[PDB]
DNA sequence: CCTGGAGAATCCCGGTGCCGAGGCCGCTCAATTGGTCGTAGACAGCTCTAGCACCGCTTAAACGCACGTACGCGCTGTCCCCCGCGTTTTAACCGCCAAGGGGATTACTCCCTAGTCTCCAGGCACGTGTCAGATATATACATCCTGTGCA
DNA sequence: ACAGGATGTATATATCTGACACGTGCCTGGAGACTAGGGAGTAATCCCCTTGGCGGTTAAAACGCGGGGGACAGCGCGTACGTGCGTTTAAGCGGTGCTAGAGCTGTCTACGACCAATTGAGCGGCCTCGGCACCGGGATTCTCCAGGG
């Protein structure tokens, strides 16, 4: 797997932009948005990992996503 | 023929989307961004379709976040669109 | 077992046989090495005998070395003129001053060491220790000795810290509060005897102890001047809103955390609280006066000293209540005098001697309760009026015989006007409880 | 059959009841729910047993809980929850 | 003999489950002792926090003309309460939205 | 008559101690209505945290507010304070 | 003819200053009559120790010293020098307070 | 007999009291059971981090020439390192300061 | 004579001077280092506690605390202080 | 510079299918009841530390004031960059099917951990002296700022 | 664009002091040695759920183009803030006096843990039907010229 952060297209930035209440989008923010999110989903997926390693699984679970949001003190309210 | 001025069809979907409450990213290509992140740290994982539905969640709620501090950041800056400086200033104000 | 008359060296001294005998005393205590407490009360004074002490020690086998006297700021001056009035021989060097002044004198005079007697306050040489500390003092004396009856203090630890090769201590009230101060005092004296902390355990033991080195003598059995005071305790009943004032703050927004001070002032003046004022001032007028009970009865009792002496005295505890009653005194458009640590010192205190007049029709005089001093020649006052008694007796009686100087050849009176149903009968009891054990620890 | 899932859903479809007789619930907002009570109950036991073993005991009480319940909610809601807890605490005492 | 089996839960009018409360309480390692009326205080405070929001949710589902509760509606009473968004200022509510603000600037003149 | 109230004591705090707290912040000019904000938000977390601790100590069932009173209610707001227990 | 500073000297002088130092700002007394009249509201006849009242001042001098950080990240991001309420609103706003 | 007492410090070779921290695991209600090895692996990590930090804050102390550590000294150290920024980033020292430094655009030219 | 306190004071005097044998510390500095490692244990002690009541399980054991330890450290730390670890623990089981 | 049409966009309104919400049933495991015991904690008593209120003196800090100067804040002009829209391409989405990996469960065994007792040595409170840090004082240096010639 | 002066600041030295490092005595908790029991490791089995392929449909993304609005720089002004000075004030340090209240001991009791028997409350599984989603058609509303006001 590679070039999958250009998967996150243009339109779908302007679309949460768009959400977020934001009118005027300037051409650099695409490329600032890819990097932020890397960021964000790294942690988060590193944290699950951990977690799925400590269970000694070789699936990812909701529950370890839920938990490593909670750490992160960003904790989500659905799936568990 | 009839022309929209610039700026009315951004309200509109802004408001359709405030209205809304959808996933805003295809699914297919964030499942396989999130299996080469994944790809890193652990080789051969497998996921739960829940647990890549959760981390679309999340994302896009961080991400709706950081463009409602953006906007705030350029409109205090005397602006209407907002720069990659703007989304900057945000995080370091957040703690990023 | 020294000179019985007075010493040769002595300007204009009319010191009589107890002051010889005190010097002799001293000079007798120099001499077996052994450092005393002069514990006359106020008549027979004690900074003439220091001075014809440190006198002695000039003109007598070659001594002239560093002497030093802590004295309060309020007593600088008068300390300057008795040396230049009796014995101008010694050079004294008065030191008082910011950093700038303080720097400039120590090292113009200080250092050349053409002083012979440094006399200093308290807070001036907790400034100057260090530099103070370099000079190998002779001859300590410190007057006021209460004011290290405490150890543990910083003044105690600052004094112990000296090398002084004698030392003397100056207290016309040697006990105050218990056993343990005078023991510190005596721990200054003699480091080196008294290590231990510890009607036949107590009283006649310390008597005894104390009478190798302590002398102390009566104004009355010595001076044969000074007629006796009479004391009257006038029991005053607080009116009904004193009363209920009372009950609402003793049963109860406002902060309330120690019951005993804020009752305390209330039976005084209850209008010296914050928020519980009544309206803006909206003018001086009658409201002072009759919405307290003590305000009525030295309001009354007032015009019978006007028809007579009207130079009597005002004693209170509160600069509050000094402040309430120089209102009422302009607005009775009468004319008192003010001594308290606000006003500037150096300019009160010969304020004091100024308005010292041998005529003034002005009716008022009012002093604080420990605003007073040790000079204050208002031998003009006939009566003493005490608002309220404070916790320690010693303050009280150092406040009545400040107006029983000698200039004072009537007997003065003793006013007392006491609450009924307050606190002020645990304080007069607790005072007459620490009077009767000075008495019974000294007197007997 | 399979293993047993704790929840408390049917307690909140009873209070659902009480407060609106003629409304349902989906399963998702259900399970938003169930999580909700989770993390109050989670916030609310460890903020009482840190006051247990700050004030160097070994029980959980009702003034645990009541001074949980003080530091953890805010304002209008802390009051009506205190006042609530001690309306049930005096039946219990009463019918037990 | 023995009386009928009163649940603690009617014993004090909830409808929260207090034996559940405590075995919770009791095998979670908050403390080695468990006191008798903790469940009924933590039940009764869980019972007026969860009336609360669905109180929020109801109305808000009824002014959008359905009888459902959805996730949307949770958000919607969640945001719309000062002190609930205080309580749960750190959490998303999946499928929930945003609200409705658009800053006065972005308006056209 | 002569008695009235002081002052108030959130003006206790002031206009040179903002500045100095704003120089250490890194601050060169400063505008004259930050003074009434700063004090408005000083007040606001001061409310707070003497509010959990106030708590802290009723909990003990003391009526003396106590250092690890105030390290705690800190640590609740998530505000750690190293140097005092 | 006296000597003078412009105007931007002192202050980065005095930034330099309070940067290197360490002691505290805010003047004891008054703090700890703040922080009486505050508890007044909470609860009647409080007292404190001297290590709650320092603990607590300690507290106020972070919080307002990372405050004004952010603010002059504000003020600079609206290319001004000076620093404004509006500032301090959008850093308390970003925050989340 | 018995055998002259060997601390389990000693025997695993640390400075950090491994008993003492067995007795807060198994008194601070974190489980029901504890480990042998986990209050060995706990204090190892402790005196890794004690060791880092004081080694940072030696190394300040000596740049400004005092041979004691202050809590200056240790904000210094803790700041201007990212990991134990990271670790410590919503930590205040009491009467550590600042860090120094002034935006470009403020200083002078 | 007053009642004892359990400090951190003595080992940290200890590292200090195994890591700079002619420096010294200060009370005040002391007790932040006390507080520091107070904190460090009970947010790595409460993340196993977390982890074990995850996984169903009533012991905290060594990879408890391993798992502990790269959740709450940031990358280089973890690393090193899981070497740190495993080399303590394979000491004390080399012959205790 | 305000109206008035066009023209998109949105809302309203009736009808059709579908599938998840709500009810019902059987079963079993967790909550209730009853009885016993041993410790946490409530309560009273006593000690002594630390907090509260006040005064006196010094001096650093705060406060009020005057002057000029950068600086914030409108206004204007240029132009470039982003938005709105039509067109073409691409890939998501959806339904279906097949296959295997791995999660989940159960039974069995044993090894690790808790619980006790004994005793002894690490660690803590207290006391003490000396050295590192604070302070003062006079160089030396560095930095700012304005003024004068001649660039 | 430099000279010189006037601030301020860093450096080197001498004194003094109070806090730190060390020592000593004592005691309470940690180590050494044993027991027993249940929690976790291990193996085996089942089945479901994840991955992977495959084809068709259509929405969504990529691409290009034209134009208008907003960003950005420049300029001017007039005002509010920085700087310095002289006056006032109250903060900080030292003392005093007092007492509440925190902290420790001793004692007993009532409350929670524990165990056994019992039973009904809740959970999985199942069926069914009304609320919701979608759809198309018509009515209302907002936006943008263009034009005669
Ligand atoms: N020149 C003098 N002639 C006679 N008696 C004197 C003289 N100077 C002082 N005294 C005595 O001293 C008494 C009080 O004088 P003064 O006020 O100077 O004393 P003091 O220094 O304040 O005393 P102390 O501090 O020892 O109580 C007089 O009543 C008198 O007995």
């Amino acid at each position: 797997l590679r070039d999958n952060i250009q998967g996150i297209t243009k339109p779908a930035i302007r679309r949460l932009a768009r959400r977020g209440g934001v009118k005027r989008i300037s051409g650099l923010i695409y490329e600032e948005t890819r990097g932020v999110l890397k960021v964000f989903l790294e942690n988060v997926i590193r944290d699950a990992v951990t977690y799925t390693e400590h269970a000694k699984r070789k699936t990812v679970t909701a529950m370890d996503v839920v938990y490593a949001l909670k750490r992160q003190g960003r904790t989500l309210y659905g799936f568990g | 023929p009839h022309r929209y001025r610039p700026g009315t069809v951004a309200l509109r979907e802004i408001r359709r989307y405030q209205k809304s409450t959808e996933l805003l990213i295809r699914k297919l290509p964030f499942q396989r961004l999130v299996r080469e992140i994944a790809q890193d740290f652990k080789t051969d994982l497998r996921f739960q379709s829940s647990a890549v539905m959760a981390l679309q969640e999340a994302s896009e709620a961080y991400l709706v976040g950081l463009f409602e501090d953006t906007n705030l950041c350029a409109i205090h800056a005397k602006r209407v669109t907002i720069m990659p400086k703007d989304i900057q200033l945000a995080r370091r104000i957040r703690g990023e | 077992t020294r000179f019985e008359d007075s010493p040769s060296y002595v300007k204009w001294g009319k010191l009589r046989d107890y002051q010889v005998r005190g010097l002799n005393w001293l000079i007798s205590l120099y001499e077996n090495g052994i450092n005393g407490i002069l514990a006359d009360e106020m008549g027979l004074g004690k900074t003439l005998q220091t001075i014809s002490l440190l006198g002695y020690m000039k003109h007598y086998r070659n001594i002239p070395g560093p002497h030093m006297v802590l004295v309060p700021k309020s007593t600088l001056h008068n300390w300057m003129s008795e040396f230049k009035r009796w014995v101008p021989t010694l050079r004294s060097v008065c030191l008082i001053g910011d950093k700038e002044q303080r720097a400039a004198f120590v090292r113009d005079v200080l250092l050349p060491g053409e002083w012979d007697v440094c006399v200093t306050s308290y807070e001036m040489l907790i400034k100057e220790k260090s530099v103070f500390k370099k000079f190998n003092w002779r001859y300590l004396v410190i007057d006021e000795a209460h004011r290290i009856k405490n150890e543990k203090s910083k003044l105690s630890e600052i004094v112990r810290e000296f090398k002084t090769t004698n030392r003397l201590l100056l207290t016309g009230t040697p006990l105050q509060n218990n056993l343990h101060e005078l023991w510190s005092l005596l721990n200054f004296l003699l480091p080196d005897v008294f290590n231990s902390a510890d009607d036949q355990k107590l009283v006649e033991r310390l008597h005894m102890v104390l009478r190798p080195f302590l002398l102390r003598r009566i104004k009355a059995d010595v001076e044969k001047s000074l007629p006796p005071k009479k004391e009257v305790k006038i029991y005053v009943g607080l009116s009904k809103m004193q009363r209920e004032w009372y009950t609402r703050i003793l049963m109860k927004k406002m902060r309330l955390l120690n019951i005993l001070m804020q009752l305390r002032k209330c039976c005084n003046h209850p209008y010296l609280f914050d928020g519980a004022e009544p309206g803006p001032p909206y003018t001086t007028d009658m409201h002072l006066v009759t919405n307290s009970g003590k305000m009525v009865v030295l309001d009354k009792l007032l015009p019978k000293l006007k028809e007579q002496g009207s130079r009597v005295l005002i004693f209170s505890q509160m600069t509050r209540v000094l402040d309430i009653l120089e209102d009422y005194c302009m607005w009775r458009n009468y004319e008192y005098c003010r001594l308290d640590g606000q006003t500037p010192h150096d300019e009160r205190q010969d304020s004091i001697n100024a308005y010292n007049e041998p005529n003034s029709t002005k009716f008022v005089f009012m002093l604080s309760t420990r605003a007073g001093g040790l000079g204050i020649n208002l031998a003009t006052a006939d009566v003493v009026i005490l608002y309220d008694s404070d916790w320690n007796p010693q303050v009280d009686l150092q406040a009545m015989d400040r107006a029983h100087r000698i200039g004072q050849t009537k007997t003065v009176r003793v006013f007392r006007f006491i609450t009924d149903n307050t606190v002020e009968e645990r304080i007069v009891e607790r005072a007459e409880m620490k009077l009767r054990l000075d008495s019974i620890v000294i007197q007997q | 059959r399979k293993t047993r899932k704790e929840s408390y859903a049917i307690y909140v479809y009873k209070v659902l009841k009480q407060v609106h007789p003629d409304t349902g619930i989906s399963s998702k907002a259900m399970s938003i729910m169930n999580s909700f009570v989770n993390d109050v109950f989670e916030r609310i036991a460890g903020e009482a047993s840190r006051l247990a073993h700050y004030n160097k005991r070994s029980t959980i009480t009702s003034r645990e809980i009541q001074t949980a319940v003080r530091l953890l909610l805010p304002g209008e809601l802390a009051k009506h929850a205190v006042s609530e807890g001690t309306k049930a605490v005096t039946k219990y005492t009463s019918a037990k | 003999t023995r009386a009928k089996a009163k649940t603690r839960s009617s014993r004090a009018g909830l409808q929260f489950p207090v034996g559940r409360v405590h075995r919770l309480l009791r095998k979670g390692n908050y403390a080695e002792r468990v006191g008798a009326g903790a469940p009924v205080y933590l039940a009764a405070v869980l019972e007026y926090l969860t009336a609360e929001i669905l109180e929020l949710a109801g109305n808000a589902a009824r002014d959008n003309k359905k009888t459902r509760i959805i996730p949307r509606h949770l958000q919607l009473a969640v945001r719309n309460d000062e002190e609930l968004n205080k309580l749960l200022g750190r959490v998303t509510i999946a499928q929930g939205g945003v609200l409705p603000n658009i800053q006065s600037v972005l308006l056209p003149k």
